Formats: structure tokens, C-alpha cells, sequence
């Protein structure tokens, strides 16, 4: 990955002091979700990010 | 106080006096009598009446400036200005802390070396016709009065007249 | 050592000085004895024992502040970042160095101040039964004995019934 | 002028003073003889010829900072540029104008300081021989010659034997 402004995100993250993360109900219609690969791999088989969702044609 | 004149061997002030700063009270034969030494207290006020004008000149005039209070949570340019001025009132904290402390310590030595000053004038005018008693307050040996005690105010005491009486009395 | 007690008329330490600061050592018919004055040593730890409180009250507490160590080269903002730092590491290297100087000027001076105050509070006892050798050290024109000793380091020396002897041995 | 010496009771500079700062001016039979002290403008000028390398021990060495100067209108980095620039430059005249303030002070403050410690250490030589005129001017009460007068500026003065001539000629 890649962050522009990687500095910015860094810092009000920290400055935050918490990872905390609430999952909200997204409706993503007529795509398919959880995306994965083999470049980051997550148990045996491929995966991803655990807090970002790859959408790709359905 | 670093003379010990004031609250060391002076060991009180004088609520009753209103005229000056620092003055005399003498007593003789006629009665006790108490006056004001304009010279010294002229001194001091002088060294004292600035003080704050020699070191901060003024206010400089500032215009447009950074900003300092901020909404949103941009990230780089936002910390940046923040530290800025932190930084800039931190140093101008210490800066106003370090100075009234100095100017409060030399304004307490300029006082008490007044006092000390005045006194040491006056012991020399008196140069053996009188005795330091110790507590700031001569004890003269002779017949001195109100004319004698206003020329030792002025500082034209005339020593030379009063030696042989003054040294008669001292030492027998 | 604006006013010439410490290293100046007194001329030497005394090592054998572990009671406190500053004291007398007196040498009689009995015999030499050596006492420290309590006053003027606690009146000098005192003025010394803060010091620096009186000015850095203590230290402020910053939690987040900007980057200080950058790994590639951005160009502008790296480069104010750098510079602001700089700046402040500088204004701040500054005031350490003008405040331990100051500190350490008004220490040393202030503590010859409390050896001269000393020097001339016992000179002020001992009005004219006493001349002052100019080694920092009185002699004094009579019979006086351990009790006359602790009475001239309490404070309490009574002149007035030594005025005959002392004078008589002075001018003959 | 905190003791009160020069622009005190001495009350006067001596413009055919080049050999030192302080020195004497003799009387005697002989007749009218003028000298240095060298100790005292030597301790003086000692205490002077640093005084500003013990607080700003040297120039740092700057090489790449920040523009100061601009040709168009960007918006926050330049204003952000501009006043850390003139926050520096406000702190920096500051600490110029206390500490030249302060040196000016203290400089004033130990020379005062050393023309009194040559005036206590010459009358404690004198320890009954000679009496302050106040005019910072002593008269002896004794021949004193050439010799004599060299041996008072000398340090070496010996009291005891003309304590006698001395006494005699005070108090009749
Ligand atoms: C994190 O916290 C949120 C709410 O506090 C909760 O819904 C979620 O299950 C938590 N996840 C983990 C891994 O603790
Ligand atoms: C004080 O002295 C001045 C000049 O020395 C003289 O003119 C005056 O009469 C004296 N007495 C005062 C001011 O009471
Ligand atoms: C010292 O003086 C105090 C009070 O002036 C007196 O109580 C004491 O007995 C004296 N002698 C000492 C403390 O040895
Ligand atoms: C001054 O004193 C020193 C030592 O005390 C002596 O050697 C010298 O001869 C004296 N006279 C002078 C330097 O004229």
C-alpha cells in the first residue's frame, strides 16, 4: 500500500490514542465483497486488510 | 538585603513616616524631632521609576499573524503551528518569569544600599563626635541642638567646632 | 565577592569548619575555641536551598508535538520543521546558560554578603572595646573570658561594663 | 553605585590618573606625590575583559535554513515562515537588550565595588592612625614620608610604631 500524506494519518491517529474500531453496516449492492490475495496472507489462505473491504465485480 | 540595613541592623520601619522613604528622628535636650531625607529617597525613586521601560522598551505592533485555534484535525501543517506557538509562549513565560524575578531581587538591593548609603554618610559627617549604637542610630556626644541636628541633615555638620567637647565625653 | 569578606579581608577557609558555614574562633587566657554562627548559615541555606524553583517552577508536560526526525527529504516542511526546532533548542540552550550564570553570580555574592554582615554585626556589638586587626579578626582591649565570648556570639555582649578597661587599655 | 564610592564620597575622577583605574593621591612635608594601584585595576579589568564570552560563548554555525524572503503570496506555509522568522528575531532582541542591560549594571556594580574594597582595606591598614576625612581622603595624624606612604600602598604598613605619635596627635 501507499499512504499520500502518510505524516498527517500517522500523527492525528497517535495524537487519537486509540485503535478502537466500530463496524458500521455498509450496503454495498450488486458487488462482491471481502477481496483477498496471496500477498497477504491471513491463516492458510489469501486475505486482507482486516478493516478495509476490497469490492470487486459481482 | 544584601547590606543588612533594611530588616537587619535598621530592624524596623517607620509606619509614622509619610514625608519620604528614608529620614531621621533625632532627639536632644529640646525634644524629639523627626524629618524625611529627600536626597536619598529622591535616589531611589529615580533608580525604581523606569525599570520596565529599559528592558521592554514597548509593545511592538503585530498584525497579521498565524492561526491559532483550528477546527478540524488536518495533520503536518496544523502540529506545526501548534508547536510554534507553544513554543513562542513558553519562551515569553520564562522570559516574563526570569525578569520580574531580577528586577524584584536588584530593586530589594537597590533599597536596602539606600539605607546603607544614607547611614554611612551620615557616620562620616559625624567623624568622632558620635558613636554607632549598633541598632542604626547614633548616639551623639554633645550638646546638639535643632540647629545642630538640621546641619547634620543638610550635610554641613561642621565637625571640627564640637571635637573637643564630643572627645571629652567620650573617653573622659 | 562584591564586598571583599570571602577571599578578600578574611583571606583563608577554615577546613576544621564542619558545625556550619560561617563562625568564629575565638583565643582567650583559657584558651582557643571555635563555635559556628547558626544565624548567618541558615539565613544563607536558605537563600540558596530554592533557587531555582523560584524560576523554572518546574517542567511543563508535552504529549504530542511535531516530527523531529525525518528519514527522506520533502523540501519545505521538513525544512521549517528543522528550523523551528532548531530555533527553539537554541533559545532554550540560551536561558540555561544566562540563568546559571546569574544564579551563580548572586550566589557567590550573596553569601560574601552574609560573611560581611556577620563581620559587621559583631563589629557593631563590640562598639569600642574591640579594634578590628583588618584580617577579618577583632581584638578585643580586655579581660574576656568564655562567658564573654558566648555572649558576643549570642548577641546579648554588654559594652557598657567593659567601656572603662578596654578604652584604658587602648589609649593608655 | 551600589556602595556609594564612585559618584559617591570619593566624588571625583582624577582625568592625570592614566598609569590605573584606582590609585593614590599623597601629601605629606615632602610634598605632593601621585600613584596606581595596580591590584584593584588589575582584579577590575580581569573581571571585565570577558564577561560576555561566559554567557554567549561564541557564534553557531548556520548553513541551510528557511526562506525569509518571498516574491508572490502563498498563504499558510508563508505566514507560517514569517512568524517563526519574527518570533525569533523578538526573542533574540530581547535577550540582546537584558543582557547588555545586565553587564552595564553588574560592569557599574563591581567597579563601585572595587574602588570601596581599596578604600576598607587602606583604612583598616590605618587601624588608629588615621581618620576619614569622608571626602574618600584620609588624613594621618603622623609624619608620614615618602617611605611610609609607599609602605601604606605597598600593603606593608606597620601601625604599631607610630600608634603612639598617632594617639598623641587625635586626642591631645
Ligand atoms: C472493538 O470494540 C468494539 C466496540 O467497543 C466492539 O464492537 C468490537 O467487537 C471490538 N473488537 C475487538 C477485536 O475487540
Ligand atoms: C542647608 O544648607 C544650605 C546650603 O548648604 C543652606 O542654604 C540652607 O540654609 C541650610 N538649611 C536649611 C535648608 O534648612
Ligand atoms: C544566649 O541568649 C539567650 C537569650 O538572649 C539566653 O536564653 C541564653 O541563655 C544565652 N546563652 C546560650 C544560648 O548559651
Ligand atoms: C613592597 O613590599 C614588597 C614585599 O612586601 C617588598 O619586596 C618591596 O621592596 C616593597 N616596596 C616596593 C615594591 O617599592
Amino acid at each position: 500500500y501507499d499512504v499520500p500524506d502518510y505524516a498527517s494519518l500517522r500523527s492525528l491517529v497517535a495524537s487519537s490514542g486509540t485503535l478502537e474500531f466500530i463496524t458500521e453496516g455498509f450496503t454495498w449492492t450488486g458487488v462482491t465483497q471481502n477481496g483477498g490475495s496471496n500477498a497477504c496472507k491471513r491463516g492458510p489462505g489469501s486475505g486482507f486488510f482486516s478493516r478495509l473491504n476490497w469490492l470487486t465485480k459481482s | 538585603g544584601l547590606f543588612g540595613a533594611i530588616a537587619g541592623f535598621i530592624e524596623n520601619g517607620w509606619e509614622g513616616m509619610i514625608d519620604g522613604w528614608y529620614g531621621f528622628r533625632h532627639q536632644n535636650s529640646e525634644g524629639t524631632g523627626q524629618a524625611a531625607d529627600l536626597k536619598s529617597t529622591q535616589a531611589a525613586i529615580d533608580q525604581i521609576n523606569g525599570k520596565l521601560n529599559r528592558v521592554i522598551e514597548k509593545t511592538n505592533e503585530k498584525f497579521h499573524q498565524i492561526e491559532k485555534e483550528f477546527s478540524e484535525v488536518e495533520g503536518r501543517i496544523q502540529d506545526l503551528e501548534k508547536y510554534v506557538e507553544d513554543t513562542k509562549i513558553d519562551l515569553w513565560s520564562y522570559n516574563a518569569e526570569l525578569l520580574v524575578a531580577l528586577e524584584n531581587q536588584h530593586t530589594i538591593d537597590l533599597t536596602d544600599s539606600e539605607m546603607n548609603k544614607l547611614f554611612e554618610k551620615t557616620r562620616r559627617q559625624l567623624r568622632e563626635n558620635a558613636e554607632d549604637m549598633g541598632n542604626g542610630c547614633f548616639k551623639i556626644y554633645h550638646k546638639c541642638d535643632n540647629a545642630c541636628i538640621e546641619s547634620i541633615r543638610n550635610g554641613t555638620y561642621d565637625h571640627d567646632v564640637y571635637r573637643d567637647e564630643a572627645l571629652n565625653n567620650r573617653f573622659q
